[PDB]
RNA sequence: GACAAUGGUAGGAGAGCGUUCUAAGGGCGUUGAAGCAUGAUCGUAAGGACAUGUGGAGCGCUUAGAAGUGAGAAUGCCGGUG
RNA sequence: UAACUUGGGAGUCAGAACAUGGGUGAUAAGGUCCGUGUUCGAAAGGGAAACAGCCCAGACCACCAGCUAAGGUCCCAAAAU
RNA sequence: ACCGAUAGUGAACCAGUACCGUGAGGGAAAGGUGAAAAGCACCCCGGAAGGGGAGUGAAAUAGAACCUGAAACCGUGUGCUUACAAGUAGUCAGAGCCCGUUAAUGGGUGAUGGCGUGCCUUUUGUAGAAUGAACCGGCGAGUUACGAUUUGAUGCAAGGUU
């Protein structure tokens, strides 16, 4: 049984969140966790949240037990991009993206 | 003769040449004009005469 | 076309040294919301041809009903009022297709009204007739009075 | 035992009960074909065409007529505005190989 | 009235970036790169169905070549000698013939040999 | 219709051969081994696999050279440094390293393929008259 | 100054091998049974080598 | 049946494909239109089907008529994204 | 097996090499300007390692058939150690 | 036999607005839930955002710039493949492995061999180290009117035609 939660639009960038995703992705929940903790990077808790979230939604949704559940999925999709512009010498104007990330991870009892 | 079943006379139709439109039409890119010169341009050429 | 469209007077940029294209104005063809090249323009499709192919148009057109046995004459329309319903029971008795032309030596308000509203049926004058109503016309019902107006006239 | 045999303006190495497929024949599905040449008989008996055995035919059962995957045969010249495309399915019998001799 | 580009333009770059599948990165993927390569796959295998046709001949003589050698003549005295024998088998044939029957292959070079 | 055998690794059958270099001139023996290791002398021989059998070449040390090659044979090598062309004799190549000179030689009669370098090293070149490769059962070949 | 060409996908995605970030130098803590940081105090618990911070 | 021709730029000539709209006829569609996506399909080419998924209300076909009728390039224009 | 006439529609008016008859230059130039022929231009294929203009030869499409041209036949690399 | 949201007015929308300029003046972008608002009670994680259920609805993969949802571009997983090799990236030949279709002398991949210097423009001649294009999408160039001439078609004809 699989559970999942989502967070939509987290200014972040994708590339910067999936660092931290790349190293939670195929372990066990608990240890997701701490490395989630004691990783120092800007994605580490709002990650840890959607972590929490999709651990609840385990436990309350699907009644699972949290203890044996894995990470079976940790992804980041592209949100939409804020368009921002930086005042350069002579003049010119320089673009700025300020994108953002969409969240996912997935929970699995690995029945 | 009826609404759905017109033909014209054979011989009295022909379709228009579009020039412009593709190189296998062999009317493509130079449109029939050739390469460069007055003749060429838009509203080119010489007076008759 | 390009001088019609709003706007674009002045140059947008200097010819040279901005290294982007040469452009005079923002409402030139290749530009978004610029003119159009060559569209359609105001005109009449309308053009003429000698009368007597005119007429010969107009006899080919009666002769092709008459060879396809899409010729009915019938002596005379009566109508005091118009009758839909019985102008439609008419055309039962007469056995006559979904598409009919029906001739009028002279205007006949009554038989006008009652064909006007029933689909396929169109009532026209012996003068009226045209090659167009004839050859969408699956068969006609001429009145005696109209079809010896017509073969004078043609 | 094998058999050479001359078709379509080739040579064919075949042996009996061999599925072969042939430059179009004249004959329908179903029919049998003789190859009249046989250039060359292997096997324990060996004979040898000058250039043909004498005698020697291959009865072949026709199965299929049909035509070879779509060749889409194009070329250009570059800067040239010149080029040709061009469909080609090739016509082939396919026979099945009955006796030899 | 006006006729908009509509569904055409696609539909027809869809037919060579699909004819352009299992090429490398932006080859299988843009239309303008894939337009090219499937230009040049048709100019090479237009040029190729010809060359086939060569590169096989050259396979056949190679291994009858050989196959000659292993009875002491030449490919070049053995074709010449075919000839005066009056033995049309092709080089294909021949080639086949060397490879799966040692006893015929040797039957025909003593045909050869005595042409000679 | 297609007929043509394609020889693969799984029918491909290589042997070994034992040939004396001695009194034999470096190229004539060279050109032969070519042939030997590319699988040309087969009537299975495929361009796309390896089809040719492995060659041991001994007493390197006497081969020989026509004409003053011995002295006027150079063989030129750069080091990808600026300046960095060094010359020897082949007749001191001979003396120094004989198995050398009669590698580079069949090598430079191969294919500068992958296929190529694959069959220069089924070459095994030795100065003296003993190589060390009796497992391999290798079989005396005379040069034609 | 600038580059000549586009790198490409292939190009751009091997000079990434080797930007990621490693998992952190974490053991289980004894009192608490936590992960911390080896050598750090224990966050949860507030405990280093045995007492408390 | 026989045999003759069929490289090609500027350029001339011919025959066609496909797009939108109109007329007439004849059809399809909530038991799923168009569009979109995928496929190992068909035609000598431009191109045409079919199946499935998506989609959710329009749309083919035949003959004829009429064009804002076909884009890869203009340091093209606008937008999106590298 | 073309030719000519009349009528509708063109494009072209920067040419190149090679060979050969000449002017110019210096019996210089991948020079320049005229005569002649060929090829390129607008021509793919084979040869000349590569190589518009040289040599052989003019590609309707298909074939894992055959014979030849120029050029070749010890190995690369098909064919004479 | 006019447009259908880059079209059609500059403006389908709070547009001569925003924005720009001292000023004259220049001058945008931006339409679509559903039949009905029935616009997600309640529960759970979270500060919130956002999400998972539950429920509404034919549909929420219709949940608010909410019909459809292409491509560039960014990810995740997976069958085949790759760390001795010199690559206009294909093409032709071809084992091994993995699959199984509009069932077709099938599909995916590809050890290894042969051959092979993009496209357009402009040129005597361009792999060119000449020009042009970051990529993808949309948009973007012989038209119409009135005369002339010629050809085809058609009616009539020493007449033809308004
Ligand atoms: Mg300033
Ligand atoms: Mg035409
Ligand atoms: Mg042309
Ligand atoms: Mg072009
Ligand atoms: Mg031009
Ligand atoms: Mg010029
Ligand atoms: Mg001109
Ligand atoms: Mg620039
Ligand atoms: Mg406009
Ligand atoms: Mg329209
Ligand atoms: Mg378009
Ligand atoms: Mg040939
Ligand atoms: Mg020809
Ligand atoms: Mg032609
Ligand atoms: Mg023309
Ligand atoms: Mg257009
Ligand atoms: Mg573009
Ligand atoms: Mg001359
Ligand atoms: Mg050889
Ligand atoms: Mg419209
Ligand atoms: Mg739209
Ligand atoms: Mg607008
Ligand atoms: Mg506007
Ligand atoms: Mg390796
Ligand atoms: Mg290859
Ligand atoms: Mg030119
Ligand atoms: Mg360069
Ligand atoms: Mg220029
Ligand atoms: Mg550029
Ligand atoms: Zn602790």
């Amino acid at each position: 049984m699989e559970a999942k939660a989502v967070a939509r639009t987290i200014r972040i960038a994708p590339r910067k969140v999936r660092l931290v995703l790349d190293l939670i992705r195929g372990k066990n929940a608990a240890e997701a966790i701490a490395i989630l903790k004691l990783t120092n990077k800007a994605s580490s808790p709002v990650i840890e949240k959607v972590l929490m979230s999709a651990l609840a939604n385990a436990e309350h949704n699907y009644d699972m037990n949290t203890d044996e559940l894995v990470v079976k999925e940790a992804y980041a999709n592209e949100g939409p991009t804020l368009k921002r512009f930086r005042p350069r010498a002579q003049g010119r104007a320089s673009a700025i993206n300020k994108r953002t990330s969409h969240i996912t991870i997935v929970v699995s009892d690995g029945k | 003769m009826k609404l759905h079943e017109l033909k014209p006379a054979e011989g009295s139709r022909k379709e228009r040449n579009r020039v412009g439109r593709g190189v296998a039409t062999g009317n493509g890119k130079t449109s029939g004009r050739g390469h460069k010169g007055q003749k060429a341009r838009s509203g080119g050429g010489v007076r008759p005469g | 076309n390009r001088s019609a469209v709003s706007g674009g007077g002045r140059k947008p940029w200097k010819q040279k040294g901005t290294g982007r294209a040469r452009q005079g104005t923002i409402r030139a063809p290749q530009w978004r919301g610029g003119g159009i090249v060559f569209g359609p323009t105001p005109r009449s499709y309308a053009y003429k041809m000698p009368k007597k192919m005119r007429r010969l148009a107009l006899r080919s057109a009666l002769s092709f009903k008459a060879q396809e046995n899409g010729l009915t004459v019938v002596d005379a329309f009566n109508f005091e009022a118009p009758k839909t319903k019985e102008f439609k029971n008419v055309l039962s008795t007469l056995e006559q297709p979904k598409k009919v032309l029906v001739v009028t030596e002279n205007e006949d308000v009554n038989v006008e009204l009652s064909a006007r509203n029933i689909p396929g049926v169109q009532v026209t004058t012996a003068q009226g007739l045209n090659v167009l109503d004839i050859t969408n016309a699956d068969s006609l019902v001429i009145t005696e009075a109209a079809a010896k107006k017509v073969e004078e006239v043609l | 035992m094998f058999a050479i045999i001359e078709t379509g303006g080739k040579q064919i190495k075949v042996e009996e009960g061999q599925e072969i497929f042939v430059e179009k024949l004249d004959v329908n599905e179903g029919d049998t074909f003789t190859f009249d040449k046989v250039l060359f008989v292997g096997g324990d008996s060996v004979k040898v065409g000058a250039p043909t055995v004498e005698g020697a035919t291959v009865t072949a059962t026709v199965n299929k007529q049909g035509r070879g995957k779509k060749i889409t045969v194009f070329t250009y010249k570059r800067r040239k505005n010149s080029k040709r495309k061009k469909g080609h399915r090739q016509p082939y019998t396919k026979l099945t190989i009955d006796k030899i001799n | 009235p006006r006729v908009k580009g509509g569904t055409v333009t696609r539909a027809r770059r869809k037919k060579t970036i699909k004819l352009a599948k299992g090429y490398f990165g932006s080859k299988h993927t843009l239309y303008k790169v894939a337009k090219q390569q499937v230009m040049k796959s048709g100019q090479y295998a237009f040029r190729d169905r010809r060359q086939r046709k060569r590169d096989f001949r050259k396979l056949w003589i190679t291994r009858i070549n050989a196959a000659a050698r292993q009875h002491e003549m030449s490919y070049s005295r053995l074709m010449n000698g075919l000839k005066k024998a009056g033995i049309d088998i092709n080089r294909k044939m021949l080639s086949e013939i060397a490879i799966s029957d040692e006893k015929a292959f040797a039957q025909l070079v003593t045909k050869a040999k005595d042409a000679l | 219709m297609r007929q043509t055998f394609m020889a693969n690794e799984s029918n491909i059958e290589r042997k070994w051969y034992v040939i004396d270099a001695e009194g034999q001139t470096l190229g004539r023996l060279s050109s032969e081994v070519a042939s030997i290791l590319r699988g040309k002398n087969k009537v299975t021989y495929t361009p796309h696999v390896d089809t040719g059998d492995y060659v041991i070449v001994i007493n390197a040390s006497k081969i020989e050279f026509t004409g003053n090659k011995e002295t006027d044979k150079v063989y030129y090598r750069h080091s990808n440094h600026p300046g960095g062309i060094k010359s020897i004799t082949a007749g001191e190549l001979r003396r120094t390293n004989p198995e050398r000179l009669i590698e580079n030689s069949i090598k430079g009669m191969l294919p500068s393929t992958r296929l190529g370098e694959k069959q220069g090293k089924k070459l095994f070149v030795y100065g003296g008259a003993e190589h060390p490769h009796a497992a391999q059962q290798p079989e005396n070949y005379e040069l034609r | 100054a600038v580059p000549k060409r586009r790198t490409s996908k292939t190009r751009k995605n091997k000079r990434r091998t080797h930007f990621k970030i490693s998992v952190p130098g974490m053991t289980e803590c004894p009192n608490c049974g936590e992960y911390k940081l080896s050598h750090r105090v224990c966050k949860n618990c507030g405990s280093y080598n045995g007492e408390e911070v």
